[PDB]
């Protein structure tokens, strides 16, 4: 209804894509951390094998 | 007169292969090791 600036919207608008690239960074990382697992039970991890 | 011998052959003698072994199965046991681990 024009009844605010349009620096207001594109801010908002930026910060809802900034906290989706934020959420996409954790993601990842804790993807990454799960390759190490590959969810196999304590005695079949291979350190513990060897 | 032929004394010395002075002729050399391109061909081997007693050629034995037993004991080369060949590397397939060990190859796919790797194949299927690296498989399990990517996911």
């Amino acid at each position: 209804a024009n009844l605010i600036g349009r620096e207001e919207l594109q801010h908002a608008r930026d910060a809802v894509t900034s906290a989706q690239a934020q959420l996409d960074v954790a993601i990842q990382q804790y993807n990454a951390n799960q390759a190490m697992i590959l969810g196999t039970k304590l005695e079949d991890q291979p350190a513990v094998q060897q | 007169g032929q004394v010395l011998a002075n002729k050399v052959r391109s061909t081997p003698v007693a050629v034995s292969t037993a004991r080369e072994i060949s590397l397939a199965p060990v190859n796919k046991l790797i194949d299927d090791i690296v498989k399990a681990n990517a996911g």
